[PDB]
């Protein structure tokens, strides 16, 4: 069973802290860090300009 | 149900599969499709049961340089698929450079703070994807660095091999993953007698570690050194991911000399006629509670069927007389009905599996010993062009 | 002005092209060449907070890239692109029509599963042009990556409709026009045939900016192997011309078709070439309103190119046809004219650390009047280790 031991967790003079997000259940259980920023016209109807919008140029 | 409270806050649900070969055969008319329809099935099912995360056993790509329609199936996929919201409930704890030393973002790609992974792809360079060239460089490193799969197990030296764990934790559950990529076998072989294969483990809570390996070695003796015994690994290793054999034998079993259950998933694409393709192909779905463990096996249902027959003439000398100068037409005879048998079954089976793949592939192995002669092998696959997948290996004489 | 310029309703737009990346990998010592060049412009684009980059086409040399090449292209792109800096431009026109290729039809940035900071349009370039029954290409995979917009692709070759993007940030707004390079003779006989069509928001029209990029050849190579400005419309406003690699980024307005056309030329010399010889640049454009300002910037990372043809016969009395010596004259003469080369060379570099070292030296001879060549390796020899291109330091024509 004994094999080469090496002390791996990984805590530095201060241990490391782990990530989190809003709590949905209880104490919710993330550790991502991805958040969507967002740009002009976030949560608006598209004013999309296309099909008859566009006109061939003569 | 038992599984149902199996799986809590502290249970792994790890998705196991093996020897994707993306893209095989993909210039193929009939079976071009194959293996990307099965890498999507594999990733919804992924998706449905809501998998911590995927551990592959590598081979991912067929080819060592992926075309480029393959690579962008793939990657169309993986975005589709593991990018997604979904919280990832568990955490790494040993040195992420340590592991992905080799590429230049090292941190877990969930841990990225620009990509929404939602589940992770792990996985180790197989035998056909190992990492070539002066850059020493692989499909799975175009991906990795992508930011969609994390590779880990990369050998840093070829004279001493330290197979790092990377150490995951979900609530009070914790494992070591050590994975060992694809290396030719005979080095290996020798490595291992030399003593130059060391394994370390964390000097922290010890015994409570589930000790999780993962290799990608020829498991059967074709040579002297030409695979690997289990007798060289440890039985402190709790489970082992044995992945290169195609065949499925997803079912753990224990060893009792060395105290350590074997799982071999088998390949998810049917890659070669060979008698080990023809078990149904399987997706093992793993967990992981304390020191204990349980695999489930999931049927796939887009899996073109193989369906294989041994046949020996001298076996059934009333049928079959070779003396008789018509014993030619006796044996195409029986031949066509066992193929009739074979695809009536194929049939049978697919009424039920909408997804599953039309045309099903076929060999008829014929020992034709005893002085019995082979026959127009092509002749006789004319009648089924529409029927088979395989119409020029329909049949295999052998002796 | 240029800060007067810069505001909420101001585009600021780097414009490159034919970044070749990747070519002449394998070699020890400009392999390295093209992925310094591309650091160099995307941390440029970086650090003038440039609202988008609209690289001119080529960006992969090979038509199907090297492992290396591909990964240390996403490494830098992911570097240098991905971040926490707001896009503050938005779309208007409708997006399928422009990616619909790609099974995620939107501009990268507005999917919800990556961080993009910096936004990245092109189009493809001859040598990565689609190939193959799928019609893939390398900037397709960065695309599926999610990492560059490829927009511009044309679904027919009978006829080809040019939706344009439409991009607006505050009051200023941009019509962006993608043609992706296309044999130029099959071009040039649709645009004969009047096959050609730009379609054109009917919401005020006038105040479109219209910008139309392009990579064809511009000079008259043939009958057909070109693409005449004059079948353009004047309509547009500004055309970046990708494909020839003469750098010559400042803005020119033709009398005729009255719209301006910009060649920022290539990042990296790919050939010899006397155009080839004017110093790169990438043209951080700025639009506002229907003004617009183009402002080069150097390029501390490509290689130098230093270029001069001689004409012996143009100098009786230093060199005589009868003189049986003429033939060590020329060579002294054209080792000082080398040496000159990379004095200016070595003055210029000076400052500019990043700058790579061993310069690029082509020398054309006019040979004509009787005088005979010498040996070019022999020759050569003395500058193996001087040169970034010693096998072929001088060149023999008539
Ligand atoms: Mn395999
Ligand atoms: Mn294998
Ligand atoms: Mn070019
Ligand atoms: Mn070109």
């Amino acid at each position: 069973l004994l094999t080469e031991f090496r002390s791996l967790v990984i805590k530095n003079s201060t241990s490391r802290n782990p990530s989190g997000i809003n709590d949905d259940y209880g104490q919710l259980k993330n550790f991502k860090k991805f958040k969507k920023v967002t740009y002009p016209g976030a949560g608006k109807l598209p004013h999309i300009i296309g099909g008859s919008d566009l006109i061939a140029h003569h | 149900s038992t599984a149902d409270a199996l799986d809590d806050e502290n249970t792994f649900k790890i998705l196991v599969a093996t020897d994707i070969h993306l893209g095989f055969m993909e210039k193929d008319a009939v079976r071009g499709n194959d293996t990307f329809v099965t890498l999507d099935e594999i990733l919804r099912l992924a998706q449905e049961n809501e998998v911590d995360f995927i551990l592959l056993g590598g081979d991912l790509f067929h080819e060592n340089k992926p075309s480029r329609k393959t690579l962008h199936t793939c990657l169309e996929l993986l975005r589709k698929y593991c990018m997604g919201d979904r919280p990832v409930q568990f955490e790494i704890l040993s040195d992420q450079s340590v592991n992905f030393g080799f590429s230049k973002f090292p941190w877990v790609n969930y841990q990225d703070g620009n990509l929404n992974i939602s589940i992770p792809v792990f996985s180790i360079h197989g035998n056909n994807d190992d990492p070539t060239g002066a850059d020493a460089l692989c499909a799975l490193d175009i991906l990795s660095c992508a930011g969609f799969v994390n590779h880990f197990g990369r050998s840093m030296s070829v004279e001493k091999i330290d197979i790092s764990p990377v150490l995951l934790q979900k609530g009070s559950t914790k494992i070591a993953l050590y994975g060992l990529g694809s290396i030719p076998d005979e080095r290996l072989y020798r490595m291992f007698v030399n003593k130059k294969v060391t394994m370390l483990r964390p000097k922290e809570d010890e015994n409570s570690w589930f000790n999780l390996f993962v290799i990608h070695q020829n498991r059967s003796k074709h040579g002297s050194t030409n695979f690997i015994p289990e007798q060289f690994l440890d039985d402190f290793i709790d489970l082992v991911i044995w992945g290169h054999e195609h065949e499925c034998k997803i079912a753990p079993t224990k060893n009792e000399q060395q105290l350590f259950y074997i799982s071999q998933p088998g390949s998810s694409v049917v890659t070669s006629l060979s008698p080990g393709e023809a078990v149904k192909k399987h997706v093992g779905l793993l967990r992981i509670k304390g020191r204990k463990m349980n695999m489930h096996k999931i049927p796939l249902h887009t899996v073109r069927q193989f369906f294989m027959e041994d046949i020996v003439l001298a076996n059934h000398p009333d049928i079959f007389n070779p003396d008789n100068p018509k014993v030619t037409q006796a044996i195409q005879s029986f031949c066509l009905e066992k193929i009739e048998e074979m695809l009536e079954n194929a049939e049978r089976e697919r009424l039920g599996n909408s997804h599953q793949p039309e045309k099903p592939l076929v060999r008829l192995r014929v020992d034709y010993s005893g002085g019995f002669e082979p026959f127009s092998v092509l002749r006789f696959s004319q009648k089924f062009v529409d029927r088979v997948a395989n119409p020029k290996d329909i049949i295999h004489f052998f002796r």
